[PDB]
RNA sequence: UGAGUAACGCUUGGGAGUGAGAAUCUCCCAAACCGAUUGACUAAGGUUUCCUGGACCAGGGUCGUCCUUCCAGGGUUAGUCUGGACCUAAGCUGAGGCUGAAAAGCGUAGGCGAUGGACAACAGGUUAAUAUUCCUGUACUUACAGUUAGACUGAUGGAGUGACAAAGAAGGUUUUCCACCCCCAUAAUUGGAUUUGGGGAUAAAUCAUAAGGUGGUACAAUAGGCAAAUCCGUUGUGCAUAACAUUGAGUGAUGAUGUCGAGUGAAUGAGUGAUCAAGUAGCGAAGGUGGUAUUAAUCAUGCUUUCAAGAAAAGCUUCUAGGGUUAAUCUAGCUGUAACCAGUACCGAGAACGAACACACGUAGUCAAGGAGAGGAUCCUAAGGUUAGCGAGUGAACUAUAGCCAAGGAACUCUGCAAAUUAACCCCGUAAGUUAGCGAGAAGGGGUGCUUAUGUAAAAGUAAGCCGCAGUGAAGAACGAGGGGGGACUGUUUAACUAAAACACAACUCUAUGCCAAACCGUAAGGUGAUGUAUAUGGGGUGACACCUGCCCAGUGCUGGAAGGU
RNA sequence: AUGAGCAGGUUGAAGGUUGAGUAACAUCAACUGGAGGACCGAACCGACUCUCGUUGAAACGAUAGCGGAUGACUUGUGAUU
């Protein structure tokens, strides 16, 4: 859920929203664990040339990295329980800090559901359908949701990991492998069997409804202005000059480097995982 | 006012010094053409 | 040890005033190279009386003879401060 | 043009009468200019005059004039006015003090002049 | 030539002296400004500009016997201060290696890199110039050797600590402050004086005591911590109003028969005298009690709340490994030895720095007095400091800065531009509209001085009386109402003619992107995106909130498409 | 990347406690709590207006007013494009 914001501050009006942060997590106070915590350096948006490279980026609030398990395999045939679900500045989605039986510590993305004192364990047997148990895909009976869905075998998690991500199983294929998913967005793709996810949806559903009142915070999560093209003058952007309100003036718009954009497809095709996508959101392959 | 050229005995010594120079094939032409110049002051380094 | 740390004695107003009650204080310009240990170790070998501590100073060189036809510089000093125990007062000139 | 200095203002111009007949009290003479000079001679003229009654309300009147000088304070000057000056004049019909003219600065060439008690 | 013209860039009078010559130099007395500063300590920078004596070629917007100028001599003392010999952040460099016509670019291990972390000294005195550095007094820290007693020692590795955000409010103890008291000098010819003025201090370190703050404590099993573990982590049990562990401002005793101290105050010698000498050497009394409903500092890296979720390493403790067993190592005590390198002067700015100028500009941090006052606002001063490096006249026109102006009160002008009214505190009262938060200090009014009494811890207030034309009597404090255009708002912008309706902003929508993602820097390696994963990222357009967003797919752009023609 | 600064004074949100109230909610009253791209106003930052200056004190300032002043804030040091 969602609370609203009542600032009282005579110097415009802001209907701010913010997650409660009171009853999703167990402690409101900030005691991340200490050994598994990297510090961030904020690259800006800048390369290792020192150039801006993707704009917009830059005066985000200094973070402190979690290191979170998203192989979730190294320590397989071993009963792991959540003891309190916490914050991480570096995500959308809450992340949980699970203890493994030999005493063990670390953290993976919550499944949504799961409270403290919720068993949890991995490995690449049948298992049980339980929230939060990560087993390979060729297990999973169809219809139910997975999130943290990895690519690579034997690699780490990479799909569905944001808040409120999961993907539904579709059958298989006639090949013995390439399990059929339906992800986010309608896509349908073949991930291979050996391929290992966790099931249950990720936690912070409410996600979508934070809005936010002020320019401040946009600024302090690390957002910059982003100035129109409209408003350039005709060298650093093709939409610039102009005597007042502009409109394109071109064919069609065009990027800030020169390029159409719009409606257009910027994907290669000749790569080897085109054979293993059904659909791509608008029809076949 | 807050004229351009604010005194720094570092930036000065690590900007134009003679181990700066000395770290570019750029920073060793010039130091050859002002060895060939003579010039008494060489770099920044020799400031007394 | 081969003795050219010590340069020349110096007789001042700063220089007599320590000079003179009880421990006595005598200033000498020694070797800018040389180090505290260098100058006991100088010390002991050229008159035999054990320093009780040595102090240093740095003169920096600055501009001399300013205005003249031909401007110099100045000579780095280096200035070492030793100190005798109580009663005991050697002579620098006269072995 | 601004930042201009305080300048010859009126409440000056008071201490400055006031400063040298304080002196012109205490040792007798005053090398100052001529313009001046001939500005102290009313108020050194005035303050003898109203001081050859010798009551205490003609004591708050010169308070208002003197000052505090090297050879004498503020209480002395007012004995040594009192006591030693202004008896002396007890029966001259005025004119008390006289001012003459010496010669041009070196540095400014302006006309110095000596003021005097007139015995 | 202009022309001996403009200008000489914010600060007065006098006495005595030097000198060939003095508004300008020295001394003294005043006077006027600064006093959240023109006062004091330093960082950066400057680089001898610091002290003494001498000089008046040149420089000083005048003069000069004088100077931050010149000449000669002198001046900067560290085991504990600021930095290295310790550690890392952004970043830089970078053997191999990758990439690239060449030069080179990227980058791993290593190595540098403070504006941060760890680390032992305080008080007073002394020279013309240095002082946590020299001297006196009292201490502390780290190494090495010998010795005594005890103990098995335990890292290049593991673990814990180190280790941290913003805002806010309560406490504990010292303070500031108030009252009393002690000590010192003073007793006043201008009317009355029975008083007036000043001071009341001591550190680091050692020992004991500590208000409190922080977090549960032991025992037992362990498969996890690149091996090992008795340490950590995990799981159970017992006791858990507490115990145990750690930390802790303050207090008392030594340090202190010391030092400092208001004031008193020479001798010696210079000199014609005064005066210097000097108000210097020396002497130097008291050096305390209670309160606080007032103050700031510390405990405090304490606590609470909120989301924007808040450095690393060294070091310290601990664990085994590994080494000892007829030993090494460590701990505590005693004795002795040693503690390196660089900086230390002065200015720190209406004259030492950045602005060419002894230029009205600019430059981090720290100490912050009294009265009234919420206040570091405002006026006057304290400690302290300066004499704005051209003066003297006159008081024409004219100019700048101020002050005032009878009657009218915007008639002026492109426009109430500018100027003027209000202004602090307390007590009444306060509309339309609205997103119900605001509007609003709305509008409109009243009181303020002094004395006595009552009130209180202090007040505020209350009642009576008195004076003046006027009583936050001076300084510092918002002019208001109504309608409309634009932008929702707070913000940002053309350094040096345009601050706005422009840009941005929260919000809406479209589009691309399934991760070796799209996009982007390069030639490539490499990298940003992102140590992110469609509730995510990039781009185009619109710009709170509320209601809406109509028709046209002919042309252009984009997407898809069987075959067929080129 | 690492530090530092914002004298002083007001307004009194969310939330929590208690009581009334509800079949139980909702709601109301008191107390606590101290939030705000909150308010007034110094240092500080900025530069809207008049006048002066325009071979200036100054190659962009002075006096008098003026806007922000806990934050999209100001600033020191170091690095980098
Ligand atoms: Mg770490
Ligand atoms: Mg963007
Ligand atoms: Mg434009
Ligand atoms: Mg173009
Ligand atoms: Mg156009
Ligand atoms: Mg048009
Ligand atoms: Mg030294
Ligand atoms: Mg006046
Ligand atoms: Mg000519
Ligand atoms: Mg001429
Ligand atoms: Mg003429
Ligand atoms: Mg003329
Ligand atoms: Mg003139
Ligand atoms: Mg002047
Ligand atoms: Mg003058
Ligand atoms: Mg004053
Ligand atoms: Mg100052
Ligand atoms: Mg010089
Ligand atoms: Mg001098
Ligand atoms: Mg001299
Ligand atoms: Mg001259
Ligand atoms: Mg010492
Ligand atoms: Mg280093
Ligand atoms: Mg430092
Ligand atoms: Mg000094
Ligand atoms: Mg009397
Ligand atoms: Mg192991
Ligand atoms: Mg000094
Ligand atoms: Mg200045
Ligand atoms: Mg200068
Ligand atoms: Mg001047
Ligand atoms: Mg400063
Ligand atoms: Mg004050
Ligand atoms: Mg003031
Ligand atoms: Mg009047
Ligand atoms: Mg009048
Ligand atoms: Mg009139
Ligand atoms: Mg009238
Ligand atoms: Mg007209
Ligand atoms: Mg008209
Ligand atoms: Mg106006
Ligand atoms: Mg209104
Ligand atoms: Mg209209
Ligand atoms: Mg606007
Ligand atoms: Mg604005
Ligand atoms: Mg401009
Ligand atoms: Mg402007
Ligand atoms: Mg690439
Ligand atoms: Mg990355
Ligand atoms: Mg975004
Ligand atoms: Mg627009
Ligand atoms: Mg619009
Ligand atoms: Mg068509
Ligand atoms: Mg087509
Ligand atoms: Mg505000």
């Amino acid at each position: 859920p969602i609370k609203k914001i009542i600032s009282r501050s005579n110097s415009g009006i802001h209907h701010s929203t913010v997650i409660d942060y009171k009853k999703l997590l167990t402690t409101n106070k900030n005691k991340p664990e200490k050994s598994l915590l990297v510090t961030l350096k904020k690259h800006g948006g800048r390369n290792n040339q020192g150039k801006i490279t993707v704009r917009h980026q830059g005066g985000r609030n200094k973070r402190k990295y979690r290191i979170i398990d998203f192989k979730r395999t190294h320590y397989d045939n071993i009963e792991a329980t959540v003891k309190s679900i916490e914050y991480d500045p570096n995500r959308s989605c809450f992340v949980s800090l699970i203890t493994y039986a030999n005493g063990a510590k670390s953290y993976i993305i919550s499944p949504d559901g799961i409270k403290v004192g919720d068993k949890i364990l991995a490995s690449e047997h049948p298992i049980d359908i339980k929230p939060g148990f990560s087993m390979p895909l060729a297990f999973i009976p169809e219809g139910t949701q997975v999130h943290n869905i990895e690519l690579h075998p034997k690699g780490g998690g990479q799909i569905a990991r944001s808040a409120g991500s999961y993907a539904r199983i579709l059958g298989q294929d006639e090949t013995g492998k390439y399990v059929i998913l339906q992800l986010l967005s309608g896509e349908t793709r073949k991930f291979l069997k050996e391929c290992r996810a966790t099931v249950g949806v990720v936690s912070n559903l409410d996600h979508n409804l934070v809005v936010i009142g002020k320019a401040g915070r946009n600024r302090h999560r690390g957002i910059r202005p982003t100035v129109r093209g409209s408003a350039m003058n005709p060298n650093d952007h093709p939409h610039g000059g102009g005597e007042g309100r502009s409109p394109v003036g071109r064919d069609a718009p065009r990027t800030p480097w020169g390029k159409r954009h719009m409606g257009v497809k910027t994907r290669n095709m000749k790569k080897a995982s085109t054979n293993l996508i059904i659909r791509n959101r608008k029809g076949e392959q | 006012m807050k004229r351009t050229y604010q005194p720094s005995k570092l930036k000065r010594a690590k900007t134009h010094g003679f181990l700066a120079r000395m770290a570019t094939a750029s920073g060793r032409k010039v130091l050859k053409l002002r060895r060939k110049k003579q010039r008494a002051q060489l770099t920044v380094s020799s400031e007394r | 040890d081969v003795t050219n740390v010590l340069l020349k004695p110096v007789l001042t107003e700063k220089v007599y005033f320590n000079q003179m009650g009880e421990t006595k204080k005598y200033v000498f310009v020694v070797n800018p190279k040389a180090s505290k240990t260098r100058v006991k170790l100088a010390f002991e070998l050229v008159y035999g009386i054990k320093p009780l501590k040595v102090n240093t100073l740095i003169r920096k060189p600055t501009t001399i003879r300013g205005g003249s036809r031909f401007p110099g510089l100045s000579k780095l000093e280096k200035l070492a401060v030793i100190t005798l125990p109580k009663g005991i007062a050697i002579s620098v000139t006269g072995e | 043009s601004y930042i201009n200095k305080p300048g010859k203002t009126s409440a000056w111009r008071v201490m400055t009468v006031r400063q040298q007949v304080s002196a012109v009290l205490a040792y007798g003479k005053i090398e100052t200019t001529l313009k001046k000079a001939k500005n102290t001679q009313k108020r050194l003229d005035k303050l003898i005059t109203l001081a050859k009654v010798d009551n205490f309300n003609n004591r708050r009147q010169v308070k208002k004039w003197l000052l505090n000088t090297n050879l004498f304070d503020v209480d002395q000057l007012m004995d040594h006015l009192f006591s030693k000056v202004a008896p002396k004049y007890e029966k001259t019909p005025g004119g008390y003090s006289r001012v003459l003219k010496l010669g041009p600065r070196r540095g400014d060439a302006t006309e110095m002049a000596i003021l005097q008690l007139t015995d």
